[PDB]
């Protein structure tokens, strides 16, 4: 098979001239070793098909035409450069980018004629078959005879290509009589999946049922994605197993059940680099910014500016405080807001989902459990921890979840007695939720009470109650209309990539600055307020401090200051007033 | 080790992490297709007690400091949940 | 017919070195004797051996 | 010109941020256009901006549709490629788009790409399916041409 | 084997059919055919012997045409373009598509144009940021039956390009939404199979909860969001939602708030836009068509060929307005113009102010921007009627009066005396507990009084009255 | 088909069956009834026999108003409990 | 079993002890009695012994202690309990 050994010579000379793969490569040997040198990284090297045209067309056909006969020298050729690599102290995995494509086909169109060839699917991912382990390196020791001894076992999807199968069991006294045993965690094994696919919802043609085709996720690409996710996968289109021709009389026509192996699974729809940090540095001087953040999140929505506010200040959320030998108190900010419908509130938290960085949104009932385990035999606000949860329709939830919910805001932790395992398991996340006013529109005018629907305690719990009006002008009415039409007719992503350095970096403690501001500012609220409206607690006091410290973390201040006391000040207000 | 686990327990386990194949099957898989499982060897279970101890050794020592200061009943008193005012 | 490749990890030595592992110890006369002359003694049966020492 | 298909060529808009500042903005209260404004203008009025000036008032960013991912795409399957999807315009824009910034490299890709649709091309017009929904205006024009030659040619084979 | 012959009294049986290689996928299920193939035996051990029979096709054909429908692409002749542009320059075009839907259904014709206005889509933005606004709209139908809404429907179904008619709770086996179902070895539903296009609903208030939840967060933005297991992909439905409800106990209902009937909640009227409970009153000559029509129904076809010239005259062949309806709906898109924008401002200002002002009296019926969003969507739909890139100011002085229609339609043992149980919740119980809907049950079973509507009108009622 | 037998409907065809308390009856068989007006066929599914059995028919029955002798000045189908579409037959 | 018997000879705690209904309210009626539970439905006749402490942390009758009102009144809870 001298050809095999002229696909590996070819490939190699494809690699080191040009070499802009072999630095990645290199970056791979170092990255582990500098582990081994700590107190993780899939060993596999992208290659984007761009690059393979500038060299050979009669090696870029045959990587698409015939996989089989090219995909493993070039692979055994990555090996054999990664040896000479430096240096001691595996198989690895092409990858195969592109530059799509021919062979770039939905699942829905495919077989023959793309079979036997390296396609891309995309669609749908479901129901993705439960990860497990599969063997293939056997290892042994004998004695006391010694040396070492192993088999290779090589099962369907081995390499690519199709060789005599070598399964099952173990050696087991391979001569002379030496007894075997079986070495365990020398031996390799490679993890190994499958996961069907099917073609994308909105383009399918008819009521015709929808056609999915099962991909086999080698190695890494194990756990890379859950079911219900976008995904475009490449690989070798293989047809396993007989058609039933093997066993002679298997009568019935069907046969020849057809997946694709590997490759790469690249999803579809963080880093700051050099620059990006620099551009926050100096934005963070600037005095007014915070307006103009607070714009930047409604492109579609007039006004609410003060809402807008608010739900920054719940994406910074007052650091977390967790004192000596003692309970911690709340970090973060949870928020509702109340309404007649057209208030944008249902369209509002989707914009929060999107560039909240998690968490999981709910609506209504909703449930089972919500943030629960369920003790299974035989939630959200668990899996939504450090992020921000959705709640729609919030009234109509079930009291019994409620009852729950109480848990969860405040004291910060859900505990689970039910069967069972017993324990106390953390859900730290922030909350927004949007809930109908009680009955009709008759929010607006309604007393200060009887109008929320939702007591009591879960009133206090948020720690901004914020109440919008449908009620309706001509005026307002016209400045409506406009920007209506416009729309049917600084960058938003750069927001969160600002949250995130703001989050872990860092956080501003609290300074005498601000105390007798937000003290003032309290003692104020109950003492008057009291008289106007209703509820008001030490809670609020909290709320205030959390506050204080968010919009210190917007602006990026290594300090609380009063002027952020005086901001979250006026938000509270127009929370009241 | 038996009968030390207990359900519904949060538990550290510790053990050699192993395959027992096949028992067949063996067409199905195909190959081999270990599904493996955990040999137990320790057990840490979290959250493991008075009043049960016999000694009152030494550990009157780690008392006394808080008895000597005297006035231990405001004293501890306070030191409950100091988190709040 | 089944190929065999050298380790440097070796049992043999390795086993002289438990066995200079046990019964030869200080830092805690030594614990393995008395940890396992209790077993021998038939009062006890769990050996529990903390990598901690080794 | 007067033909259709030029006329409607230069109707396609363009990412072409300007060099200068010019008030009397004329697309909206600026009013005038601050520097390095990235506005999409239509070829027509594009075209001989660049050239004017020994700076020209425009920069010419290259399009998205010339991306060099593009270009590479074009590399590998024409025949299959969708072309009627991007522009549609293709071969009546990207010549002129070719001599405004007098790029070479590319002549040496289109000029291959043209010949790869009309071998395929030279396929249809023999008496569609699919394929003749993703041609670029033009060349579908063209396909009428050759398709009615031949038609008429058998139409006149018999009878 | 087809329905006409030879049924009998008995089910027909079915052949299994292999076709293989340039064949496959050329028959779209539910097409009459005619196969060729040969016909032969396979075994598929299920004794002794029984072998079961299979037809191997070569090679099939299907019946006039019937190319181009089904399979139509997004592309078709020049002269199909020639004959619409043929038709955009008629000035009865609106007034003569109006009367092709219903050539059998008599009058309605607010419906009548509500349909198609529904039909060919709406203003679709795609604008930054991720937001999206949808078009087009939503209808009801609900009223008592001879509405004919359940044949309309039908009538929909046959004319949009791609339509599934679900009266359900989903049928039989299809679920309604968008389901996630493992394969043993998306499970199908109303919306995805729908999805890009029209689907018609009945019985739009019986249909179960779980996914009437779906429903409702859909129809908004057009996406159902699946989080079932391993899977949490959030797939498309484009659909736009045509239901009919069937409203409870008749008139009274009129004579009851306008609102308030679907379960407890006036919601799902708030977020359909185009609601109209309806009247099929015949004009003497409706009733007395039905009638005679039910009189002879025998002999000589004569009807029936009158209505098949109904047919050839009766406007646009309707095989024509589908091809229609697919090339205005992909060709164009419409926009708005600033004078008819300003109008629409004015619209709604006086809406909402006259319209508040009707409630200072506390009048039991609403308005939204959701409403108004609507009444845009109609004046797209149309604009795309006319197939013209532009709005017009008349173009929308039809929409407003048309929606305004739809407005008169969200207009239309004593009740205060049961209104009372407040002698119960008061010096009978202040918890509430061991009294519950059963309690008023036994303290209004044997005084001779309590209706179940009655019941818990009286008691939404005190619970929107604030006692 | 019991450890086959028909209904009070299939026993009954070309005759007269006669039903009393509607109100009462499980729904179980309230379908059946259903059916049986609609298309004057009763169809049976299990065990292995597969059929439709003629029942034609005549239903005579006998109703009780919901509580007391006239429950309201409301109309009929408001007036008992037996849904409308049933009524409608 | 959880709370009371899974919390025994140690404290248990109690929020929001006014929204627990009734069936709740009856089991920590009697717990005061010590020494008991007795569970007589179904599958049960055990009477299992809970040695549990109580702590309730409660609010007052809406909104908050209002002081136009006896005591007693604006607390919620039966006199039964409360001794």
């Amino acid at each position: 098979d001298a050809v095999f050994g002229d696909r590996v010579r070819r490939f190699q000379e494809f690699l080191d001239t040009f070499t802009s793969y072999r630095d990645s490569v290199r970056s791979i040997q170092v990255y582990n070793s500098n582990n081994a040198a700590n107190y993780i990284l899939p060993h596999r090297i992208i290659i984007s098909l761009d690059d393979l045209r500038e060299f050979d067309r009669s090696f870029w056909s045959g990587i698409l035409v015939e996989p089989a006969y090219f995909i493993p020298p070039a692979e055994k050729a990555l090996t054999d450069l990664a040896d000479s690599m430096d240096d001691v102290p595996h198989p690895w995995k092409l990858s195969f980018k592109g530059s799509f494509g021919a062979h770039a086909l939905s699942p829905r169109t495919l077989t023959a004629q793309h079979l036997n060839k390296l396609v891309s699917v995309e669609g749908i991912v479901t129901k993705t078959s439960l990860v497990r382990p599969k063997l293939i390196r056997s290892v042994h020791y004998a004695a006391k005879t010694g040396r070492f001894h192993y088999r290779d076992y090589t099962d369907a999807t081995t390499t690519l290509t199709t060789r005599i199968p070598t399964p099952a069991i173990y050696p087991t006294e391979d001569t002379e009589g030496n007894k075997l045993t079986t070495e365990y965690g020398y031996s390799t094994f490679i993890d190994h999946q499958r996961i069907t696919v099917q073609e994308m919802p909105e383009m399918a043609p008819a009521g015709q049922l929808p056609r999915s085709i099962d991909v086999i996720l080698d190695d890494d690409l194990v756990d890379k994605t859950k079911p219900g996710d976008r995904v475009n996968v490449v690989g070798v289109f293989k047809s396993l197993g007989a058609g039933g021709m093997n066993q002679s009389n298997s009568n019935t026509l069907i046969g020849f059940k057809t997946l694709i192996l590997g490759n790469t699974v690249y999803p579809l729809h963080q880093m700051l680099t050099d620059f990006d940090i620099r551009n926050i540095n100096k934005l963070s001087k600037k005095k007014d910014i915070f307006d103009i953040l607070s714009q930047s999140l409604a492109p579609s929505i007039y006004g609410h500016d003060h809402i807008k506010k608010a739900i920054l200040l719940m994406l910074m959320g007052g650091v977390e405080k967790n004192l000596e030998n003692g309970s911690h108190l709340r970090g973060d900010i949870n928020i509702l807001m109340v309404g007649d419908p057209s208030t944008a509130k249902s369209q509002l938290l989707r914009f929060v989902l999107n560039t909240a960085s998690l968490a999981i949104a709910t609506t209504g009932r909703g449930s089972s459990g919500v943030g629960l385990t369920a003790a299974v035999t035989t939630g959200a606000m668990v899996l939504a921890d450090r992020g921000v949860v959705c709640i729609d329709e919030f009234d109509k939830m079930t009291d019994v979840d409620r009852v729950a919910i109480h848990e969860v805001m405040e004291q910060q932790t859900v505990t689970i007695a039910k069967a069972g395992i017993h324990t106390t398991l953390n859900a730290r996340c922030s909350v927004i939720a949007a809930a109908n006013p009680v009955f009709g529109q008759y929010d607006v005018n309604r007393d200060p009470h009887q109008n929320i629907a939702l007591p009591d305690s879960l009133l206090s719990r948020f720690d901004l109650l914020f109440v919008v009006t449908d009620d309706i002008n001509e005026i307002r009415d016209r400045s409506i209309s406009e920007h209506v039409l416009r729309t049917h007719r600084v960058t938003i992503p750069f927001l969160r990539k600002y949250v995130q350095y703001a989050k872990e970096r860092v956080i501003p403690q609290l300074t005498q600055e601000a105390i007798n501001v937000i003290v003032k500012n309290y003692t104020d609220l109950r003492n008057d307020d009291n008289t106007k409206k209703s509820p008001i607690t030490a809670r609020t006091l909290e709320t205030l401090i959390r506050l204080a410290t968010a919009h210190a973390k917007v602006r990026l201040s290594k300090t609380v200051n009063k002027v952020d006391a005086k901001v979250a000040a006026n938000l509270l207000r127009f929370a009241l007033l | 080790l038996v009968r030390s686990l207990s359900p519904g327990d949060i538990v550290d386990v510790t053990g050699i992490f192993l395959p027992a194949p096949y028992t067949g099957f063996k067409a199905l898989k195909a190959g081999l297709l270990t599904e493996t499982y955990l040999e137990a060897q320790f057990v840490r279970q979290h959250k493991k007690k008075f009043a049960s101890f016999s000694l009152t050794s030494d550990v009157e020592e780690r008392v006394m400091e808080l008895i000597t200061s005297g006035d231990v009943y405001n004293r501890l008193a306070k030191s409950i949940a100091p988190e709040i005012y | 017919a089944l190929p065999s490749i050298q380790l440097p990890v070796d049992y043999n030595n390795l086993f002289n070195e438990i066995t200079d592992f046990l019964v030869t110890f200080k830092q805690d006369g030594p614990k393995y004797m008395a940890m396992l002359q209790k077993v021998a003694n038939r009062e006890l049966n769990s050996v529990i051996i903390d990598l901690d020492d080794i | 010109y007067y033909d259709i298909d030029d006329v409607l060529a230069d109707g396609t808009e363009f990412p072409c941020k300007f060099q200068y500042d010019i008030p009397g903005l004329g697309y909206n209260p600026g009013r005038p256009i601050t520097k390095n404004t990235k506005l999409s203008l239509p070829l027509w009025l594009a075209r001989i901006l660049a050239i004017v000036g020994p700076v020209p008032f425009v920069e010419l960013l290259p399009p998205d549709m010339f991306s060099t991912k593009v270009m590479n795409a074009i590399k590998t399957d024409p025949v299959a490629l969708d072309l009627h999807s991007i522009n549609s315009h293709f071969f009546s824009l990207a010549i002129k788009w070719i001599m405004l910034f007098s790029e070479k490299e590319l002549a040496n890709v289109v000029s291959e790409l043209l010949l790869q649709r009309a071998q395929e091309l030279n396929h249809h017009a023999s008496s569609t399916s699919t394929f003749l929904l993703k041609l670029e205006e033009m060349e579908k024009e063209i396909y009428k041409k050759s398709h009615e030659s031949y038609k008429d040619t058998k139409r006149w084979m018999f009878k | 084997e087809i329905p006409e012959l030879v049924p009998v009294g008995e089910m027909p049986r079915n052949l299994t059919m292999t076709c293989d290689r340039y064949l496959t996928n050329k028959v779209i299920p539910g097409t009459r055919v005619t196969i060729v193939g040969i016909y032969s035996i396979y075994n598929s051990k299920n004794g002794v012997a029984i072998r079961t029979p299979y037809i191997k096709i070569l090679g099939i054909q299907s019946d006039v045409e019937t190319s181009s429908i089904w399979n139509s692409v997004t592309m078709f002749t020049e002269e199909e373009e020639e004959e619409f542009l043929q038709l955009s320059r008629n000035p009865k075009l609106y007034e003569i598509l109006t009367n092709s839907i219903a050539p059998s259904i008599f009058g309605n014709e607010d419906i009548k144009k509500a349909i198609v206005c529904l039909l060919m889509g709406g203003s679709k933005k795609i604008l930054p940021d991720g937001m999206r606004l949808r078009g087009d709209i939503n209808v009801l139908l609900l009223g008592d039956p001879g509405t004919a809404k359940s044949q309309l429907l039908k009538f929909v179904e046959k004319v949009s390009p791609i339509a599934v008619y679900t009266s359900g709770k989903g049928s039989s086996a299809a679920g309604l939404t968008a389901s996630v179902q493992r394969d043993p070895m998306l499970e199908g539903g109303a919306m995805v199979l729908a999805d890009g296009g029209v689907v018609c609903i009945d019985e739009f208030d019986k249909m179960r909860d779980e996914d009437r939840v779906a429903i409702h967060e859909a129809m908004e933005q057009q996406t159902i969001s699946i989080a079932k297991a391993g899977i949490t992909t959030v797939l498309n439905s484009r659909t736009s939602v045509l239901a009919a409800a069937n409203p409870i106990y008749g008139r009274y209902d009129d004579l009851k708030s306008p609102g308030d009937n679907i379960d407890f909640q006036t919601t799902i009227l708030s977020r359909f836009d185009m609601i109209f409970i309806v009247k099929d009153d015949h004009n003497e000559e409706r009733d007395i068509s039905i009638a005679n029509h039910v009189i002879n129904i025998h002999t000589g076809n004569a009807n029936a060929m009158q209505n098949q010239q109904e047919e050839n005259g009766s406007e646009i062949s309707i095989e024509k307005m589908k091809r229609y309806i697919t090339y205005c709906r992909l060709k164009c898109a419409p926009r708005l113009s600033p004078q008819a924008a300003e109008k629409l401002s004015s619209n709604f200002v006086t809406i909402r102010k006259q319209l508040l002002i009707n409630e200072l009296e506390s009048t039991e019926r609403p308005i939204t921007i959701r409403q108004l969003e609507a009444i845009i969507r109609i004046t797209e739909s149309l604009a795309k009627l006319e197939l013209s890139p532009i709005a017009q100011e008349r173009h929308v002085d039809e929409a407003i009066r048309l929606f305004q229609a739809s407005t008169m339609d969200a207009a239309s043992t004593s009740l205060s005396e049961i209104r009372r149980f407040e002698q119960e919740l008061k010096r009978r119980l202040p918890i509430g507990w061991s009294t519950s809907y059963q309690t008023l049950r036994r303290e209004f079973v044997d005084t001779h009084r309590f209706s179940q509507l009655a019941l818990d009108k009286a008691l939404y009622a005190l619970e929107k009255h604030e006692t | 088909v019991r450890k086959l037998e028909g209904g009070a409907l299939v026993l009954a065809d070309k005759g007269v069956c006669l039903i009393d308390e509607f109100d009462k009856m499980n729904d179980q068989d309230r379908t059946s009834i259903h059916e049986a007006m609609e298309q004057q066929s009763i169809s049976i599914s299990k065990a292995g026999i597969v059929t439709t059995l003629q029942a034609r028919c005549s239903i005579i029955a006998a109703a009780n108003p919901n509580g007391g002798r006239y429950n309201s000045t409301l109309p009929l189908a408001q007036n008992v409990s037996l849904t409308e579409p049933i009524l409608s037959r | 079993g959880g709370a009371l018997v899974l919390a025994d000879n140690g404290i248990c705690c109690i929020d929001e002890f006014d929204k627990m209904d009734e069936s709740d309210r009856t089991a920590i009626h009697e717990v005061m009695e010590q020494q008991t539970i007795s569970i007589s439905k179904a599958g049960i006749n055990t009477t299992l012994n809970a040695r549990t402490s109580i702590l309730a942390a409660a609010n007052p009758l809406y909104g908050r202690y209002n002081p136009r009102l006896s005591p007693l009144d604006n607390i919620n809870l039966p006199a039964a309990l409360l001794s």
